[PDB]
């Protein structure tokens, strides 16, 4: 079970996916037709993880990209890097979303779902190897919002025993293109809770900081976020890309970041932070790293983990680093921050080392923490749930949808048991 | 009792075996194609040396008969890679397309068990192709909870199979300091109660230890696994030199046995290596053999993160190698026991054993060592043993108060009975080794 | 008996009769005007069984075409590969059956079928070693229908012991301009369920499907579903003709595809089945022809395999494959269609193999079944009868004819037995 396919869904997620191939094919070297220039042959089983060796010595990614609107999956396909994709990788539709939930599955997604689920299953034919699936959606953006909880709740009815990962990005709750976005995401998660086994925290806003301190551009650039989560990717799943002193799977990574089968959502944050110039004026230390891992707003999740409670903390690095002075370190700041890391583990850390380092990059490091301040990342929507439609503005569009009361009161309560269980647990 | 199978079980365990199966090639300068290597000695192989490890066949050619077990595919296709897949049989080692579990849990599970049969039929085979037998040598991690698991089973079915000859464990204990895997302790708890029922003589050793001795005594910057490999290559050839080169007192594994065991459960050994230093400082320092020996009760060497003062002495050990004066080792082991250092028994203190070789230590390349014409290695029955056992032991149960995972354990392979009766376990051996140090 | 005679007749079972030809002298490579240029030795015999060593090494195909208008053997001469021919290979009538398959076979058969009798009974004393007749004729026309039904009845009379291999055209259920398209269908296999021994299920409308799916064809082309048709009864005579593993013959199918004799209709499928320009991304393996074959998506017949009660099935493949895959291949269909497949057997299988690889492919497989869904487009056949007789509309055409209602009723109720054969059986 080393195989994995990158699934792909949402009005963004798509040129996520596409990001996260062309970061992949960028590391380890591979050219936009197919043919492979990897070296030598740890990458080239990493080509038959995450590929398909096609004849003539061409490969073809394995991802499955299923959204609205095929005029975007069409330019994105004229794509000179994305000139291997297969045409059965992408299973298009028409037209829109609508920025709905309900539309987005109830609707839609009903008369879809066969395809996609078939286009799955020969999949899962094709290579017996796979082991778990990357979505990469926006809980905002209607079709994410939409397709992706009614897929991942069929994969999960189908396929339990395969492990579950996404990538799926959070609503900014300051600024909003319209007022059912949070709704959407609200409607959404109360079936990700359930049918997710594994998921990432990433919110708009923290992606704006941090290329505004960072990348220090006025106007941020979808492209460079999408480089940003691709490279993150990429660094998570460095541990079986590379051989290192030790590699986990990710059943192993999982079952020792969560105690009990919730906490799927997670705080992610990258180091180095590289900004323009600044390679010069810096020098790659560990130190600075896991200084960067702790900073509140280097993460993209977005949460503070003063205000909160370390319950489970993971920092992966790649690169040329000593074992005993990473033990040191997080000696150091596990004594240091007793207070933010929980005690009666006592030791809630989880470093898992690669070999080689990322190209530009001596040394890297993907943090992934659970803070119990995440619950103010729903109440605020919560609170936004309770802000909408306690006025019932357009209640009539949900109406004629077909939608009722009693899903928005599943949600809520799903809030509720998440937050009791962010007190548990007490922070 | 001229042959010892060596089995290498887990990631660490593997890598523990490659670096034991380079140091022998070094020690009697075997190179990856060999033929013997190449022959003109006696006692490089043949004679005995090489004819306690290295499988002797029609062309000469020495087959170092190790059986490397993992289910995590990399691993093998590293260790295949290499010219030690072309020193041993390709039937020899075993191969698992899915990691058992994490780590405990599938390792010693019924699938970690359908491989069981396997084996057995491979070492029965390996039997039939040699001629005698003195023991089983293991090496597998008590970090790791797979390799933990696996190495009880096929000493439970080795003990089942034969009986006859005395079973070797050779493990390695993580930091009491920091753990990285969460379940460790459970695994090695669990592991403990196993090896207890099967292994016949144990090996504790610990790699925080190792770390602090390379960073300290060699002055290395980086520590490094391979260099933990390389020190317990060089423990593990200290421990058979004289059945692999002869000496002017060659020991017996049996004479181990009697000494290490003089009580009805006594079979946890602790170790010692001296003199261990930078080669810069070899060539810089040069040391009596009562330095040495006095060094071998120094904590550092113990390779145990527990202080020898606190612990009671026992029946004890010392293989010497290259040339050694019998009246200077006498002389040192008089002014040891005037020292009065670790407290002694009523029962055993008269119980330095001493046994010289005539094969001199060999230092890697990777990893420093003081270059000395004559190496000590002590193997020691002090009583600090169970207080590592009580210091992992207060984790085990501050940790199983809430155990924050017993979900998986139960639903896999286990139940909360089984842990309970660990513990107990445990307890029952701390109590009983405090006990019998505690009575003199 | 290698050698097998070729029969076209129709309005458009001249054209895939034609179609024929021209992969039979594409498979080896050979001129249309007579000039050998196979290489070496099985070439010539090929030549042997299918064309006729003329005058200087000349080679003309044994070939009958006959059909009510000389436009269509104008046509086919037209055509490069065919264009040459003995007049005695071909002969044609006036002027048409008005799409009867009573008058067809009474009046426009009746005239014309001594003398091509008499031309079939002079080419059996030249061919020595004939062993079938493959059929190509159209079911749906009552021309065709009726006159391709009389030749294989006389030949039926004349030669009982030689294999009949029909590949007709089933009429299409989407098509109502002439209602009397499905009645000619059905009288005139009541007869050649007697007359034939050997029958292929054909849907017009599953070829315009398969076109559709994948040569993704605006408009139905009759040209390329030809030469689907002609590859499909190519292999199946190469099979036998090229050196293979395993040839298949038409007794040994006779003996084994069929378990009752009163069954003569076998299911078609082939594989590879490659949309336009996705060549390039496809790679011929066992699992994706596998899959293929037993998917009412890729079959012609077209029955469906989840409708259906499978009673046995058979794969045939040419090219280089090995025996332990398709052995897998097999087990894991049986393992996974049990359900279909019939417990009485309890294993249905039947293999062929051929070494030499396909024209311009690495390896090409035909599939075969006999599956419980003809019965349903038989029970589709009567019931259009019914409801169009019972109308009394047209019907004077055929009182004009002679012909009785009471032959009628033996003929639907013939084929009401035939179902109740395949539901003993039962579905």
């Amino acid at each position: 079970m080393r195989e994995i396919i990158h699934i792909s869904t949402g009005q963004c997620g798509n040129q996520i996916g596409a990001a996260f191939w062309e970061t992949i094919c960028g590391e380890h070297g591979l050219d936009f037709n197919g043919t492979y220039h990897g070296h030598d042959d740890i990458q080239k089983e990493r080509l038959n993880v995450y590929f398909n060796e096609a004849s003539s010595g061409k490969w073809v990614p394995r991802s499955i990209n299923v959204d609205l609107e095929p005029g975007t999956i069409d330019a994105v396909r004229n794509s000179a890097i994305g000139n291997l994709f297969r045409p059965d990788n992408y299973i298009f539709g028409q037209s829109s979303a609508g920025n709905v939930w309900a539309k987005g599955h109830y609707t839609e997604g009903a008369e879809l779902v066969d395809s996609v689920m078939d286009v799955i299953r020969r999949e899962a034919e094709g290579c017996d190897s796979l082991q778990g699936f990357q979505i990469t959606h926006s809980l905002g953006g209607g079709t994410g919002s939409g397709m992706g909880t009614l897929l991942i709740s069929k994969i999960r009815e189908e396929f339990p025993d395969r492990m579950m990962a996404t990538f799926s990005v959070l609503p900014s709750p300051k600024t909003s293109d319209t007022v059912v976005e949070p709704y959407n995401a609200t409607l959404s998660v109360h079936q990700l809770v359930e049918h997710s086994d594994e998921t990432f925290c990433i919110d708009n806003e923290a992606l704006y900081d941090i290329c505004q301190r960072t990348l220090k551009l006025n106007q941020p650039s979808y492209g460079d976020l999408n480089n940003l989560v691709s490279s993150v990717m990429s660094g998570v799943t460095t541990s079986l890309r590379y051989p290192g002193q030790l590699n986990s799977d990710l059943r192993k990574l999982a079952v020792n970041l969560v105690p009990f089968p919730r906490l799927h959502f997670f705080m992610v944050g990258y180091a180095p932070l590289t900004a323009i110039g600044s390679q010069s004026f810096r020098s790659l230390t560990v130190p600075e790293l896991t200084q960067q891992m702790f900073d509140a707003k280097n993460m993209m999740a977005a949460a503070d983990p003063r205000n909160g409670r370390y319950l489970t903390v993971a920092a992966f690095f790649r690169g040329k680093v000593s074992v005993k002075e990473v033990e040191d370190e997080m000696h150091k700041v596990q004594s240091k921050n007793s207070d933010y890391f929980v005690e009666w583990i006592p030791n809630n850390v989880q470093t898992a080392v690669c070999s080689v380092a990322p190209q530009g990059l001596d040394m890297a490091a993907t943090f992934i923490a659970n803070s119990t301040s995440i619950q103010e990342l729903f109440k605020r929507v919560g609170d936004q749930f309770s802000a909408m439609f306690k006025r019932k503005a357009f209640l009539h569009w949900y109406t004629s949808e077909g939608m009722d009361e009693l899903e928005f009161s599943e949600a809520e309560s799903n809030m509720n048991d998440l937050v009791s269980e962010y007190q548990q647990y007490q922070e | 009792m001229r042959e010892v199978i060596s089995i290498n079980v887990g990631q660490a365990g593997c890598q523990i075996g490659n670096a034991c199966w380079e140091l022998y090639s070094l020690e009697h300068g075997i190179k990856p194609d060999g033929h013997l290597e190449d022959g003109l000695s006696k006692p490089k192989g043949g004679e005995e040396g090489f004819s306690t490890f290295f499988h002797e066949t029609g062309y000469g050619k020495f087959v170092p008969r190790a059986i490397y077990v993992d289910l995590e595919p990399n691993v093998i296709d590293e260790v295949r890679n290499g010219p030690y897949k072309d020193l041993f049989h390709p039937e020899q080692l075993i191969s698992g397309k899915e990691d058992a579990a994490n780590n405990y849990a599938r390792g010693h599970y019924t699938v970690g068990r359908e491989i069981l049969g396997d084996v057995l039929d491979r070492i029965r085979k390996l039997a039939d192709q040699c001629d005698g037998l003195q023991g089983f040598l293991f090496t597998h991690s008590l970090g790791g909870g797979t390799g933990s698991g696996l190495g009880s089973l096929l000493l439970e079915e080795l003990s089942a199979e034969y009986g006859k000859k005395s079973k070797l464990e050779f493990a390695v204990y993580p930091a009491p300091q920091v753990s990285t895997s969460v379940v460790e302790p459970y695994n090695t708890v669990l592991t403990t109660h196993t090896t207890l029922e099967h292994a016949d003589c144990t090996f504790m050793v610990d790699n925080e230890a190792i770390y602090d001795m390379c960073k300290r005594n060699l002055d290395i910057p980086r520590p490094s696994f391979a260099n933990l490999n390389n020190l317990i290559a060089q423990v593990v050839s200290s421990v058979t030199a004289s059945l692999r080169f002869d000496g002017s007192l060659n020991v017996d594994l049996n004479e181990f046995q009697t000494n290490l065991v003089p009580y009805p459960r006594i079979h946890f050994p602790l170790v010692s290596y001296s003199p261990v230093l930078s080669k810069s400082k070899a060539f810089h320092e040069s040391n009596s053999v009562s330095e040495i020996t006095n060094a071998c009760f120094e904590p550092g060497n113990q390779m145990v993160k527990c202080d020898p003062r606190d612990g009671k002495y026992m029946a004890t050990c010392l293989l010497y190698r290259g040339d050694v004066v019998t009246r200077d080792v006498q002389r040192a082991v008089e002014q040891v026991k005037n020292k009065k250092t670790v407290q002694l028994v009523d029962w055993c203190p008269t119980g330095f054993k001493i046994g010289i070789c005539y094969e001199p230590p060999t230092a890697t390349p990777n990893s420093q060592l003081a270059t000395v014409d004559r190496a000590v290695c002590m193997l020691s029955n002090t009583t600090s043993i169970a207080e590592a056992w009580k210091r992992i032991d207060r984790k085990f149960d501050l940790m199983y108060a809430k155990r924050a995972f017993v979900h998986w354990y139960v639903g896999e392979g286990m139940e909360e009975g089984e842990f309970t009766e660990a513990r107990e376990d445990l307890a029952a051996l701390e109590r009983d080794y405090i006990e019998v140090g505690a009575d003199s």
